[PDB]
């Protein structure tokens, strides 16, 4: 349920917003994983 | 407070349909157009159902709206969100028709806002469409239509 | 002066067309000022040249910020105009 | 939905190009947890105990004994929802503005929906980062005309009941005086049992420039930055100390631990910019769109942040 | 209000153990015996941490306790339940030692209750065991031990 | 390139590396990279300057 997944087909705007939020969370996780400090 | 905080003791009787709108909880206007300009401002005090005026601080914080009138009148407060402390203001340029607080009056009387944002008989600001209705000991409301400022 | 009809908020030089908000509608934005003698909480009047000057004000215009200079004579000030006085 | 709405498809296809916020570096991965809210409050209760008087000696017969009192504190975090509106070109009207290189009217400062949304989202993320850092919201360099915010909405710099040090105007360039103030603040810091945690420092570029000067006669292979790192390692059980430079800060030094038990960021899952479904259409080529973002959710324990302000007046 | 209704913005630091009892929310006494006599009465106003006196209505309703003192003193209020409006009273016959409201003083001073249920320097009622501690602009507390009435 | 920061080390202090570094620090202070300051930097020096370094 993320915009990164090309298989995602948003039925409605609410699902689009939820996918946006999940994509933001996944991007945060990816950034923290890639960070080395 | 627009919504009575004190809980009611009894269930209301939803059988009648007359004289169920003369309450302080009624927010907005009796007749509302979809092309009405609405703004939100920080609320200083409780300006609900009163004329509001712009007040500027020392510059550190942005402007706010406070209950007032006279030459400083900016608009009419028709609603308020208490959680965010936000007052809904219809600008004096836009015309309004609804129930507003009246100073503790007959239809056809010309009413102007005083220093406390309360309507009073006489520049005029509105025309009374009804008589004063008493909700609390000092709380009086009146149906008035506001059409801006005109001498 | 007393002849004010509105304020021009947009312009298109190719068609020589000015987009204008009527005086009956309130506005909040940056306008040209006569000089840099304007402070916050100041009553402003449009002059014969259409510039805002510090104060017999037919309209009710109040400055929100101070005059900001960009060019030799360009003075932009944030002003809210909300109708006419009485 | 994408077949019916072009704006949603454009947002989905251009959302990747938006950079991550820089505030993520300021916190550990475990310090940030998302909450499901748009406007409201989240409250928690903490229980503390205290001693009422000196202990009673148990000798012979006695009925009156000293008591232990208890207290509860309710801590509330408020959230606020804000919106911005921007103008752009219509999808059908794009083809009449698609030049060879650029797309959009240069004279009228009009852009396609995708580019306008990208730039607006970038600006909103910058504002969000500034709010997270300083605790205030404003668009003026002077810092005036700030937006009045709800209580219990605080940032790392304006958080109350924290250690606050002020370097006088006369000692604005004396790094020795600045480090004296920093040492006093570090002494007044109270980490308790959570001392064994990494520490984070945020400094302005001028402070970073002053840090690299040799420690003071001038020392050899010893600089103010190294001395500060050693001083912080003294109190953090020799844990990692990170130093960051932020252009948002100005003559301010911020020191705080990176432990979730002391400072935690619980932002709304809708804090980051999100497009709105409402689109203002007309007979012309100009349309309007809205972006929503949520602010609030920083929770910190008392007396766990050092805030040094160097008075430049 | 014994418990601050306004919510705190920050978590407290539970590291220290000294001077964490000088708060208005502290209810009861510092030293409490298991053989103490405790009563509950309807509360007239807010007599928390104040001397109380018996007040009788017109006979329709039962007696209540009101903040007071002098020759009408009946006991000392050490706790209050706001939901039920019930004040906990320790009778003047029983001795009490704890923090009480002080009129806005050194250890060893003899203190008597005034008309508003506040302790004041000089019949004596209690002896100050410490100095006045300021909680608010007009709120002062003092650790005192009450041993009844004696001239 | 115009509109860039230019510093001049005086003739008398041509051999004074402390003066050279003072001028370099002044130029670095006058640099304005905006929010893109978190980027790698590149320096080009003449062989005599490298030997002095």
């Amino acid at each position: 349920a993320s915009l990164l997944d090309s298989n995602f087909v948003p039925i409605n705007f609410t699902e689009f917003v939820q996918a946006i939020s999940n994509t933001y969370k996944q991007r945060r996780i990816q950034f923290y994983e890639n960070l080395k400090r | 407070m627009k919504n009575p905080q004190q809980d009611s003791g009894l269930l209301s009787n939803s059988i009648d349909f007359r004289d169920q709108n003369l309450i302080f909880s009624n927010s907005g206007g009796v007749c509302t157009s979809s092309k009405d300009k609405i703004e939100n401002y920080p609320a200083k005090g409780y300006p609900y159902k009163r004329g509001v005026k712009l007040s500027f601080g020392d510059g550190t914080t942005e402007l706010e709206v406070e209950a007032g009138g006279g030459d400083d009148l900016y608009g009419v407060c028709s609603d308020i969100d208490e959680f965010s402390g936000m007052a809904t203001v219809i600008p004096i340029t836009n015309n309004f028709t609804g129930y507003l607080t009246l100073k503790k009056v007959n239809p056809g009387d010309k009413l102007n806002f005083n220093q406390h944002g309360e309507l009073e008989k006489v520049s005029v600001n509105a025309i009374a469409l009804s008589k004063a209705h008493k909700l609390t000991e000092d709380l009086f409301i009146v149906l008035a239509s506001v059409f801006g400022n005109r001498a | 002066g007393e002849d004010l009809y509105g304020i021009c908020i947009d312009i298109d030089e190719f068609s020589k067309t000015a987009t204008i908000v009527p005086i009956t509608n309130n506005f909040e934005g940056y306008l040209v000022a006569k000089d840099s003698t304007v402070k916050v909480k100041d009553k402003l009047i449009f002059n014969k040249d259409g510039a805002l000057e510090k104060v017999k004000a037919t309209i009710n215009a109040t400055a929100l910020t101070d005059a900001k200079q960009i060019s030799n004579e360009v003075y932009l000030v944030k002003v809210a105009v909300f109708g006419n006085k009485a | 939905l994408f077949d019916e709405n072009y704006y949603a498809k454009a947002v989905a296809n251009i959302i990747g190009e938006v950079k991550d916020p820089i505030m993520y570096k300021w916190f550990s991965p475990d310090q940030i947890e998302d909450v499901d809210l748009q406007m409201g409050y989240q409250k928690t209760v903490k229980w503390d105990a205290f001693l009422n008087a000196n202990p009673t000696t148990i000798a012979n017969e006695v009925n009156t004994i000293s008591t232990i009192g208890f207290s509860s504190e309710v801590v509330r975090l408020n959230y606020l929802k804000l919106q911005y509106k921007f103008r752009h070109l219509k999808q059908t009207s794009e083809k009449f503005y698609t030049s060879d290189s650029y797309i959009g009217d240069i004279n009228n400062n009009l852009l396609p929906f995708a580019q306008a949304y990208k730039l607006a989202s970038s600006e909103i993320i910058k504002l969000i980062n500034h709010f997270v850092l300083t605790g205030t919201v404003s668009i003026q360099k002077d810092g005036k005309n700030q937006k009045r915010l709800l209580p219990n909405m605080y940032g790392l710099l304006n958080m109350p009941e924290q250690i606050k040090e002020e370097v006088a105007s006369g000692d604005k360039d004396k790094m020795d005086k600045i480090f004296e103030k920093i040492e006093a603040g570090l002494s007044k810091l109270e980490l308790g049992d959570e001392f064994s945690t990494p520490m984070m420092v945020i400094v302005d570029p001028a402070t970073s420039l002053k840090l690299v000067k040799p420690y003071a006669a001038a020392s050899s292979c010893e600089k103010w930055e190294d001395v500060l790192i050693q001083t912080i390692k003294a109190i953090n059980n020799r844990e990692d100390v990170y130093i960051e430079t932020s252009n948002l800060l100005k003559h301010k030094i911020l020191i705080y631990p990176l432990n979730s038990e002391l400072i935690k960021f619980k932002p709304s899952k809708y804090m980051l910019p999100t497009p709105n479904e409402q689109v203002d259409k007309d007979s012309t080529d100009v349309a309007h769109s809205y972006i929503d973002f949520v602010l609030g959710g920083l929770l910190a324990t008392r007396k766990t942040i050092l805030q040094v302000n160097i008075k430049q007046s």
